[PDB]
């Protein structure tokens, strides 16, 4: 199992930013993927989880108008797959390192996150 | 132990699971006439002669819809016949140049604001040393605006190609047949959740007839339970994997295309010609389905009813509209009188159960990417006039949020998820296992050597 | 399950023929092939005399009779009979009904007491 | 054809043994292998020539059927048994295999049952039955017989 | 081979009788079939390969000669008859079928005139056929016999 | 299967008459013909689907070993032979063909110097013994035999 992240970025305050996380070596589908995001001096805060099987996106309450997950499958390939992230009107306050991460086989109906990915980071 | 001695006998009622290759065929009356259809030209060995079914008594046997190898076989022969249908088509390379764009304002709603835009370019004529200036209407989906300057959005990764006017992809039903030496088994047990040791097993020649229809979301024309509401899944518990529920009444929904729309053919090279959208007669409003008020409020209290004996009779079910990142994951994607729709389902999936008609609008497309590919895209010619379908919702995809809070409650949402889980639906009671006729047992008899 | 029940004359003279029956209780004579006639004779042992087919009425004699006996039913009456001819002190045995079940999957016999016949 | 084609699978191994034409007569004849042989052209025919991977298709299904056939008829011209639904051989029953009496076996076990009680033994009882037939072919060869 | 196929057509039932391996020999036998087993390579058969559809429509050919001659094969395996061009059965004639004498029609009619009198009895018949050779088998199993 | 496949080619006629069935078992089932009747889809099958040329090869080659072992299964037909590795006729040896005595063929040659020896000579001899089945068939439709 491996979560490869795209490199670090900077980008002009209002300007969105798009991070990507590769995933392979278990089924894509199943097992919902969850970011959160690193803040040095807060701690970690959670974003939002992503149904790799159904397309859908669930957030974290002030982010709705700010965060859109997406994902990439090809049922040719189930061992192979990617999430994506976009999040618009980017502020000094989103300094952070970006993480991508796994839950737990047998715990999608929560969160705790197995395996992640490096970091970003943005800004 | 008794004297006895090997006996050899051939033509043994045994069989063990297998997986093949099964031949498909049709009932070669209406659809007979069809002449240009797909799925009539393809399916065409007769069948449903008053078919056989065989009831085997006392015969129990193990099913698994969710390894049953024919909905995967299903889905790669619809795909086959898709590209080949598509691949001796004209080719519109000679579309990926710059358009010159503006908005369509005659007599369009306000809900039509910036959906058509008016572009004119330079296409490729005929005789190779002329060129000539056209235009065509598009949708907004349909481009991409660059540096008025526009492209079609399939320019990056993809030739697109165009579906030959005289194709028609209508899903006949067509009828799975298993070859000599192989045997279909149905499950006939009335509330079968798709999965087990099934005590009521009949032979087969065929499968019903299954039409091949292409959907997110809403299961259109497929069959009904037999008594109740069925849910189906792999594991219920399990909020990743989608939910299969069918309906044992239809929900009827009427999908329509107003705008009275013309064609215009241009040449692109020597007898290759492009469909081009001209000028729409009349004013300008939005597509939509209409799904009648109370049926959508009968048909959810069944779901819920049935839900309950998964997730709790003392659980609040409520349902809310997908979310997603793209449109092929938020909308109910359908064909309906050739074209492709796109329509928004939040307007059905809004309630909470704690124990007049429904508009739904929509929007279209001329360039459909199709199944999962990147690279290959087709463009749907348009069509005149206007365009009415009638369907039966038979069935629903659906899947969990995950838990919620201490309240106890469960969010359904409008899944997505592989075209496959709509031939799950219907092949669900369907195994094919191959015959073995030799066997041998003790016996009292003995060779007479003479 | 069935039983056998012989009769008949328990004397017969010099050149007569010697009659007996049996009767059968519990299934049919008009099928279940094997009806039999055996022959238990003081100094000489058991030996068969033959059989009936009750779904054809075929027959099979051994060949010491070959001359001399006759079987057949009566499949209303659910009874099948032994007749000999030309009988003679030399005939003087046990004689026994019986049924013999003799198939690729069971093999039984069911018999009657019998009926013991002098020869003058 | 095919009017109870498996009818005798939840029946008696006893009472299956009377119904083995009804399973031998389908196994070389599907539909497709019926509209093969119509006396007026099958018309379909152009379409799996115009596409040849469906004409490659079918003929798979139709050359499995013929090889899966043959190979069980020479399995039973091997074993001595040339034609017949039924034959008996000259290889006794070991008891390992299975352990029960003939009144057990043909009266309350269907074929399926036996099939799976029996099925690691399969290939020892082919190998036997082989033998066997080769045994009796040297014993032919002998003109004072036994 | 192939030196008077049907040479006994035109012929009466009787004299044709005499002649069945002569069309028995020509149902598996076509020239492709002969080019096709040649020890040095036919030459001919990269045509067949680099245009595909030759190539099908010749497999299907010969994929229905060999369908054909088994499903016959195994009617007369079914039908009690494994081998023998000549056999005989224990299904009687029903005189309605066909009501004529011995001396009528093996003397003065050709097997295609006989052919286009019963034709619509011929799956009576091989329906008897059948269940004349289950009831033997039936009969088989008993060790009284007849 | 295939354990000694040709072992008694270089051994005397006489000796390799006992491994008849391991050759018989080999005309029907090659590598591939073990690959098509797996439970379980072979996988390989979609690159002869994609490309034809190679999905037309394999057939020919499964085609025609099924036709090859059908005409020979047909000649022991005709010849009064159904099924039995070896089988006795009424055919006299002619003594041209090859003049040799018994102790000096079964003993001393192989069957491939047999082969050798009276190849010019088999079409005759596959003459002989079809016009020998053909007069016991015409003796046989006699109620009076011999
Ligand atoms: C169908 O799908 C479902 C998923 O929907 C599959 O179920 C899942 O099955 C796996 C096992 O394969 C379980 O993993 C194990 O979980 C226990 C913890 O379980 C306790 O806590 C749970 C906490 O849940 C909270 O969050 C949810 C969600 O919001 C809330 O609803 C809850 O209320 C909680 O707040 C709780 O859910 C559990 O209760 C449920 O399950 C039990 C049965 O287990 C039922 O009786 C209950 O009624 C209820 O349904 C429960 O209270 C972990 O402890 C396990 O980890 C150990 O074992 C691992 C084995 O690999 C090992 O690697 C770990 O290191 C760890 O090892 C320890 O124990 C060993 C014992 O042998 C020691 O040797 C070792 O040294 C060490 O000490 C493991 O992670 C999932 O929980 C379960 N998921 C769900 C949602 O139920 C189901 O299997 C699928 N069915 C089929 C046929 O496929
Ligand atoms: C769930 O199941 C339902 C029920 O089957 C299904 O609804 C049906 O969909 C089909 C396909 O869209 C509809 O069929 C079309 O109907 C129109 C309207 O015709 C009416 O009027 C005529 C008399 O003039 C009546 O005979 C007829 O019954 C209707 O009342 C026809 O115009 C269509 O024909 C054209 O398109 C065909 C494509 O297959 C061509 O084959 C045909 O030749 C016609 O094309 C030619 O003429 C066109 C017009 O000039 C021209 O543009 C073309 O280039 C070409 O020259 C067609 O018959 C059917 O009516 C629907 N039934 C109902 C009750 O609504 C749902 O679609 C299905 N749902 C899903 C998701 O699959
Ligand atoms: C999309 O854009 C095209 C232009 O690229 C529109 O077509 C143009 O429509 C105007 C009228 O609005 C035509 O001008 C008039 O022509 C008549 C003769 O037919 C003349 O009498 C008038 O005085 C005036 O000049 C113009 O010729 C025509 N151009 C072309 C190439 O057809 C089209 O209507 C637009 N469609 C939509 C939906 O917006
Ligand atoms: C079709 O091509 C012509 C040129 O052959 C384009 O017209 C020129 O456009 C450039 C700007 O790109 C101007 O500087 C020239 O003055 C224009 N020439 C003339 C004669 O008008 C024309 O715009 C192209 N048409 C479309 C729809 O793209
Ligand atoms: C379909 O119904 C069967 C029962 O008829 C379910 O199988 C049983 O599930 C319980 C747990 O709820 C186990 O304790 C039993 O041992 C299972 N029985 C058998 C025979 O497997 C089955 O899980 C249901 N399928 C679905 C998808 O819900
Ligand atoms: C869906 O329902 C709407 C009504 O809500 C239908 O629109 C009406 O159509 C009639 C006939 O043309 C007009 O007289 C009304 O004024 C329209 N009402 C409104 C609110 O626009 C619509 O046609 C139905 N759609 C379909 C596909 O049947
Ligand atoms: C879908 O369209 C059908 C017409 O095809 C509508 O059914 C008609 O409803 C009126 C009452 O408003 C009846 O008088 C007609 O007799 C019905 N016609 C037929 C053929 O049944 C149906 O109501 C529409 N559905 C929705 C959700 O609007
Ligand atoms: C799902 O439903 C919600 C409403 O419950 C939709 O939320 C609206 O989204 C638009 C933008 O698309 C905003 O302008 C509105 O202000 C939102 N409404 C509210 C109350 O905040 C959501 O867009 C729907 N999702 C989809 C895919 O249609
Ligand atoms: C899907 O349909 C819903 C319902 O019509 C849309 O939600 C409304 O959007 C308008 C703006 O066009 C807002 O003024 C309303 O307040 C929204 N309704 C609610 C309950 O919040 C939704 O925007 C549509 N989805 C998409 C992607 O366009
Ligand atoms: C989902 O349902 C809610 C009601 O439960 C809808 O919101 C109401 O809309 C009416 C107008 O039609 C207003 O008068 C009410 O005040 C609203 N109530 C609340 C609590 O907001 C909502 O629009 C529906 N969503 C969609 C997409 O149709
Ligand atoms: C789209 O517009 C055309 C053109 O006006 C309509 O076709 C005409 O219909 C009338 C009857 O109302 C006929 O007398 C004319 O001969 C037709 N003209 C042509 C060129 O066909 C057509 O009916 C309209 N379609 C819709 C759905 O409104
Ligand atoms: C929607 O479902 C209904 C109910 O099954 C369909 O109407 C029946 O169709 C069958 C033939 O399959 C007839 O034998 C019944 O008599 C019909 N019932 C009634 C009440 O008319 C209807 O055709 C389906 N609609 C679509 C578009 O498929
Ligand atoms: C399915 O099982 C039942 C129960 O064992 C079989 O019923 C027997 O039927 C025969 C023929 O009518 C009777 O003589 C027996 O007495 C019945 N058995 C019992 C226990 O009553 C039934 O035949 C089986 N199905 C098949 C196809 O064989
Ligand atoms: C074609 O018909 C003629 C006339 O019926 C047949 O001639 C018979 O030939 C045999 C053998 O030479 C003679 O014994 C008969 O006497 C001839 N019949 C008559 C009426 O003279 C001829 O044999 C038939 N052709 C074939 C191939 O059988
Ligand atoms: C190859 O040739 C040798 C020599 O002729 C064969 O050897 C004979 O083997 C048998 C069995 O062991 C002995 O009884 C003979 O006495 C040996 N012959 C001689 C001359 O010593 C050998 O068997 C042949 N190989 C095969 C496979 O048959
Ligand atoms: C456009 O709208 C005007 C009214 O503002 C109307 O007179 C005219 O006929 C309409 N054009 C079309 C094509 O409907
Ligand atoms: C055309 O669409 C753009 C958005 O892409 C909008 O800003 C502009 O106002 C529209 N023009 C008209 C006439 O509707
Ligand atoms: C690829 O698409 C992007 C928009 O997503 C566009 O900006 C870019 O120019 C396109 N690439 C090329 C070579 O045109
Ligand atoms: C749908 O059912 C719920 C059940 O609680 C009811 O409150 C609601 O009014 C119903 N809606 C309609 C349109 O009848
Ligand atoms: C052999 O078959 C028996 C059937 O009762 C089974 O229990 C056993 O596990 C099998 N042996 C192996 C190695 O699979
Ligand atoms: C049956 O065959 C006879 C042959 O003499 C023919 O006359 C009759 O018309 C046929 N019956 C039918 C229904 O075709
Ligand atoms: C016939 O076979 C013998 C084998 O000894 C060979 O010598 C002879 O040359 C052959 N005849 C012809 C014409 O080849």
């Amino acid at each position: 199992v491996q979560l490869i992240q795209s490199g670090p970025q900077f980008k002009t305050p209002g300007a969105s930013v798009t991070v990507s996380c590769k995933a392979s070596g278990y089924i894509f589908t199943d097992y919902l993927i969850h970011w959160v995001r690193l803040v040095p001096g807060k701690g970690l805060e959670w974003l939002g989880r992503i149904n790799t099987n159904a397309g859908l996106m669930y957030l974290s309450h002030k982010f709705e108008g700010r965060l859109i997950l997406r994902r990439v499958v090809d049922w040719r390939t189930p061992s192979l797959g990617t999430v994506n992230m976009e999040l618009r009107n980017v502020r000094s306050d989103d300094s952070a390192i970006y993480f991508c991460g796994r839950v737990v086989d047998g715990f999608n109906a929560a969160g705790p996150l197995e395996f992640w990915g490096q970091g970003s980071p943005v800004i | 132990a008794e004297n006895l001695w090997v006996t050899v006998y051939y033509g043994v009622p045994v069989w063990k699971d297998a997986e093949t290759t099964l031949f498909c065929a049709s009932d070669a009356k209406a659809y007979e006439t069809k002449k240009h259809n797909v799925w009539a030209t393809h399916c065409c060995v007769p069948t449903d002669p008053n078919p056989q079914e065989i009831h085997l008594e006392n015969v129990t046997e193990e099913f698994n819809m969710w390894k049953n190898n024919m909905v995967e076989q299903m889905h790669t022969d619809i795909i086959s016949l898709w590209d080949q249908s598509l691949k001796p088509c004209v080719k519109l390379t000679p579309l990926c140049v710059t358009l010159q764009c503006t908005n369509v304002t005659n007599n369009i709603t306000d809900d039509m604001r910036g959906e058509l835009k008016n572009c004119s370019f330079n296409m490729t004529t005929e005789l190779r040393d002329k060129k000539q200036k056209v235009y065509s209407l598009f949708y907004r989906l349909d481009v991409v605006q660059i540096n008025k300057e526009y492209r079609l959005i399939n320019c990056n990764t993809s030739a697109i190609t165009q579906a030959c006017p005289k194709v028609s992809f209508e899903p006949i039903p067509i009828h799975y047949c298993a070859p000599a030496g192989f045997a279909i088994l149905k499950c006939k047990d009335k509330k079968f959740n798709g999965t087990g040791p099934c005590p009521s097993v009949s032979t087969v020649q065929c499968t019903h007839g299954i039409k091949p229809v292409v959907s997110t979301q809403l299961l259109l024309n497929g069959s009904l339970a037999e008594e109740e509401v069925m849910i189906r899944s792999e594991n219920i518990t399990n909020n990743a994997k989608n939910i299969l529920v069918q309906f044992n009444t239809p929900v009827q929904i009427n999908c329509t295309r107003p705008n009275n729309n013309t064609r215009k053919s241009i040449r692109i090279g020597p007898g290759q010609w492009f469909y081009a959208t001209g000028d729409i007669i009349g004013d300008i409003r939005q597509a939509h389905c209409n799904v009648s008020k109370a049926t959508w409020n009968e048909t959810l209290g069944k779901v819920v009813k049935q839900l309950r004996k998964h997730f709790g009779n003392n659980t609040i079910i409520r349902f809310a509209n997908s979310s997603g990142g793209d449109l092929e994951v938020t909308t109910h994607s359908f064909n309906c009188g050739g074209e492709f729709f796109y329509c928004n389902t939040s307007g059905l999936f809004n309630s909470t159960w704690i124990s007049d008609s429904i508009t739904l609008p929509c929007r279209i497309k001329q360039i459909i990417n199709m199944w999962q590919r990147i690279g290959q895209a087709m463009y749907a010619p348009p069509i005149q006039g206007v365009i009415r379908c009638v369907s039966n919702i038979t069935g629903l995809i659906l899947t969990r949020d995950g838990g919620s809070t201490n309240s106890t409650t469960e969010t359904f949402r409008p899944g997505g998820g592989d075209m496959r889980d709509n031939w799950r639906s219907e092949l669900y009671k369907y195994k094919v296992v191959k015959i073995e006729p030799l066997g041998v047992a003790p016996t009292r008899c003995k060779r007479r050597v003479v | 399950e069935v039983q056998l029940v012989e009769s008949g004359p328990g004397l017969v003279r010099p050149s007569e023929t010697l009659s007996l029956t049996c009767a059968v209780s519990g299934d049919s004579i008009s099928t279940n092939n094997g009806w039999s006639w055996i022959r238990q004779t003081p100094g000489k042992g058991l030996e068969w005399i033959g059989y009936i087919n009750g779904r054809s009425g075929s027959t099979r004699y051994n060949p010491s009779l070959q001359s001399r006996v006759t079987i057949s039913t009566d499949t209303s009456g659910n009874q099948f009979s032994l007749k000999v001819n030309s009988v003679t002190a030399a005939d003087t045995a046990k004689y026994y009904c019986a049924f013999f079940w003799s198939t690729y999957y069971k093999r039984f016999d069911v018999w009657g007491p019998g009926v013991r016949v002098t020869v003058s | 054809v095919f009017l109870g084609f498996l009818g005798a699978a939840g029946s008696t191994m006893g009472a299956a043994s009377m119904t083995l034409t009804v399973q031998a007569r389908n196994l070389l004849s599907g539909i497709v292998q019926q509209q093969s042989n119509l006396l007026r052209a099958p018309e379909c025919q152009q379409h799996l020539l115009k596409l040849t991977v469906w004409g490659i298709k079918q003929l798979q299904a139709r050359v499995l059927a013929v090889e899966r056939y043959l190979r069980d008829q020479q399995l039973l011209g091997i074993w001595g048994c040339s034609g017949k639904l039924i034959c008996c051989t000259n290889v006794p029953w070991n008891s390992s295999w299975s352990n029960r009496n003939l009144s057990e076996i043909w009266d309350n076990m269907t074929w399926l049952q036996w099939d799976k009680e029996i099925s690691n033994y399969t290939q020892i009882i082919y190998g036997l039955l082989e033998e066997s037939q080769n045994q009796q072919e040297k014993n032919e060869q002998d003109l004072l017989a036994l």
